[PDB]
């Protein structure tokens, strides 16, 4: 359609005002006394957020050049949100400041892309500072530390997600989840631990429970979907030479075969079970190939080429402890060669690092917490629905908090690790003045977090932000208790990647959005 | 033992060739299923319309080449499968 | 060696006319399998209802033609390829 | 940063077709030193066609790879069989491109490889394929999306020839989706 076409200051004025309704909005809840946004949400109840991403998203401006202002510095906190998970406020409070400041010497007549140029070089050098300043968290206590203060100073959630990555260790995957109870419930889960129960109701071997117990059993796995008891007879005799235990993960198991074989069952030749196979096509082949080397066993397939009556007990897969319920199914130390197991990790990590996507490199991931390490799952437990959402968002943001410090390592937070970051930064020079002035706006808005913390705890930004630059190393202000002292040893530590990616992402997005003149959008 | 009657045979199928002429393993329909087979019971012999039994030209424990249809059936013999086939529907015999 | 039965012949079937009477390449359809083919081994002949062996018309060594259909049957012996049919699906002997 | 991914050779975006062929595990990657190349205008769903062709690969020794519109099923479990047992070192890969292309750069890698291409429209069937008419290279890297051929054992006059007529073919060329595949 139609456009309307505005240049220079007035398109420049317009884009600002719209960085600064976004965030105005977002902002008001970074810190710990920062608050909490109501979400209009045209299906169901309003969400009560204080995730600065959340905000971010939802806002959208009538002014369509404030629109463009909003939802390019809404990219921010998107990408603050993809990359680490936590910072997104932070990031959109750099982000508002770089461009309030870049503006501010766009209109004193200097060089936009200078000024965009001298605002990356400064980024890149504080990065680099960051990474020098940063240290590496693997004690349990700054873990705990950390997601406490990513989740508004909540020390039940950062002790619980300690707890949790002490439990399933460095390789393992926790993930968030609602909660039936009011309060905050931790369920780890070891080995194998696909979701698909039995096939049939008869296999219980402990009807108390509702669970099958084997003992020692043997494990079958049949790619191939099975109908008949033909193929594995020659396997169902041998396993009951051996009295063993056996269980199959078969694509499925229906009609005459699983007739036969809990007729077996409850006729205590063989103690037998079957169940799914899981996931689906070009996964399940994958990860059953795991289960098999878990076990010490090998998966029977047409692609293979052997055959279920050629199938003999050494093909069959071995573990000490299996469980089956209604749902999941759990396997207990199976039976298989170490070697082959490290060999298994390192190929499925492997091809993490070669997955370009986030749901084929998070289901790797599960592949590997799963054969190697464990599984915890966070309850989050809240009275209310809306309670629930808050909740689940902090300890989300915890846990992504929690995992940009394992690799990345953790800083003083409270943005005092930028307020150091620039202090250091102050000879830092461009290839000429306009570039000179970008670093120093880079440098200045890297006071930003800091000063928008002090002004949610009400005090004054720039008294505190002087006092804290003129301290040295991670002496810093708690505003929780308004008082000052060192951030790490008062337990206020932030992610280096949390505080790197939304230093990058927000000097990215402001210099390119400072050096616009002309900005061109559909008329009203 | 399991002797057949009339004109027909208990043939012993041979093993699947897995293997091909140069060497290359031959495995599903590729192994597809061995027409040769081992006699393992000749029956007495055909009957004429005369009422007497001519007996059959194949003889036990000899290699022949049967032909799958209908005529042919299976059968499970101490736990070993066999064939059951009219001398019609084996074909010939193979030497050497 | 393979021998048939009864009134059965083994034919080596002749290779398909590449080339045409004007020596026109022929190639897919065009070289069908060829009805004509070399006996490789003739049975003892047909059994008639009073018991007796009749034997057969035709001869080892010489080119007969053959209709395709259920009556022949393929099989490969020394890894060629021979087919059997009774000597009434053998239609012609080719003379000079 | 901004990076630099340069290739060299014959290089399309198809992968093996099925996970069994993998030489070496820790890359996930099949590498054939010096490997017999089959070119297939058709699908290959049997494995008599080239049982020949496998059965004089196997008398040589080298390892062997089939560029085919879909090897699949009964034939692909066959080379998969033949692989771990270890007569053959046999992968295959989907042929690259569609419809009238597809054929245009079999002929090109059979230009690259020194072979032919095995086609119904050519008259030759894999049945009488033989070992020269297979194509040749030196190295070969398998993965899952992407396949590489590493010094193509062919004529320089041939691939010369080619060039030229593809570059013919580029300045006939008017519509620029058509004339950048060719590029
Ligand atoms: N008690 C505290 N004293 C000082 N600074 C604190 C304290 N608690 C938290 N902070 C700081 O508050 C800053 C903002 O954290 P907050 O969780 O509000 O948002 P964020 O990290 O910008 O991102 P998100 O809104 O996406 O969760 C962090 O830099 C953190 O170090
Ligand atoms: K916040
Ligand atoms: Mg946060």
């Amino acid at each position: 359609a139609a456009k309307d076409v505005k240049f220079g200051n007035d398109a420049r004025v317009k884009m600002l005002r719209g960085v600064n309704v976004l965030a105005d909005a977002v902002k008001v809840t970074l810190g710990p006394k920062g608050r909490n946004v109501v979400l209009d949400k045209s299906f169901g109840a309003p969400t009560i957020t204080k995730d600065g991403v959340s905000v971010a998203r939802e806002i959208e401006l009538e002014d369509k050049f404030e629109n463009m202002g909003a939802q390019m510095v809404k990219e921010v906190a998107s990408k603050a949100n993809d990359a680490a998970g936590d910072g997104t406020t932070t990031a959109t409070v750099l982000a508002q400041a770089i461009i309030t400041e870049g503006l501010k010497a766009v209109a004193a007549g200097m060089n936009p892309m200078d000024l965009k140029r001298g605002i990356d070089k400064a980024v890149t050098a504080a990065v680099e500072e960051l990474k020098a300043l940063s240290v590496p968290c693997s004690d349990s206590k700054a873990i705990a530390q950390v997601g406490t203060i990513s989740a508004n100073s909540d020390e039940t959630v950062g002790k619980l997600i300690a707890e949790a990555m002490d439990k399933v260790g460095k390789e393992g995957v926790i993930t968030v989840e609602d909660g039936t109870g009011l309060q905050d419930e931790l369920d780890v889960v070891e080995g194998m631990q696909f979701d698909r129960g039995y096939l049939s109701p008869y296999f219980i071997n402990k009807p108390e429970t509702g669970a099958v117990e084997l003992e020692s059993p043997f494990i079958l796995l049949a790619d191939k979907k099975i109908s008949n008891i033909r193929e594995m007879l020659p396997v169902l005799e041998a396993v009951a030479k051996a009295g063993k235990p056996l269980l199959i993960i078969a694509e499925d198991v229906e009609g005459e075969a699983l007739a036969t074989l809990v007729v077996n069952t409850m006729r205590g030749i063989v103690k037998v079970a079957a169940v799914k196979a899981p996931g689906f096509g070009d996964r399940r082949k994958a990860m059953l190939q795991d289960i098999a080397t878990l076990t010490g066993g090998t998966v029977i397939s047409e692609e293979i080429g052997m055959e279920l009556e050629k199938a003999t007990l050494e093909d069959l897969g071995q573990a000490k402890r299996v469980v089956i319920n209604k749902d999941t199914t759990t396997i207990i130390d199976g039976v298989g060669e170490e070697a082959a197991i490290q060999g298994r990790v390192a190929q499925i990590r492997q091809q993490i690092e070669e997955a370009t996507s986030d749901y084929d490199r998070e289901k790797l991931q599960e592949r590997v917490a799963k054969l190697a390490g464990g599984v915890a799952v966070i309850k989050v437990g809240a009275a209310t629905e809306v309670e629930m959402k808050e909740k689940k968002a902090r300890v989300e943001d915890a846990l992504h908090a929690t995992r940009a410090a394992v690799e990345e390592g953790v800083v003083a937070g409270g943005g005092v690790a930028l307020i150091r970051v620039a202090s250091k930064l102050a000879d830092l020079r461009g290839q000429n003045e306009d570039q000179n002035v970008g670093i120093k706006v880079a440098l200045r808005a890297m006071e930003a977090p800091l000063r928008q913390i002090v002004l949610n705890c009400g005090e004054e930004p720039s008294v505190v932000a002087n006092t804290v630059k003129g301290g040295d190393g991670n002496y810093g202000y708690n505003a929780a208790t308004e008082e000052y002292g060192n951030m790490i040893d008062m337990g206020i530590l932030d992610p280096t990647k949390v505080t790197r990616s939304a230093l990058q992402y927000a000097a990215s997005v402001a210099g390119l959005m400072i050096t616009t003149e002309c900005m061109v959008t559909d008329l009203p | 033992n399991i002797r057949p009657l009339h004109d027909r045979v208990i043939v012993k199928r041979k093993e699947v060739e897995t293997k091909s002429a140069g060497g290359i393993v031959l495995t599903g329909s590729a192994a597809a299923k061995s027409t040769r087979g081992e006699v393992l019971a000749v029956g007495n012999g055909r009957i004429l319309e005369n009422g007497e039994v001519k007996p059959l030209d194949v003889k036990v424990g000899d290699i022949v080449i049967f032909n799958d249809g209908y005529g042919v059936k299976s059968e499970k013999i101490d736990n070993e499968e066999v064939l059951i086939m009219s001398e019609s529907d084996i074909l010939a015999i193979v030497e050497a």
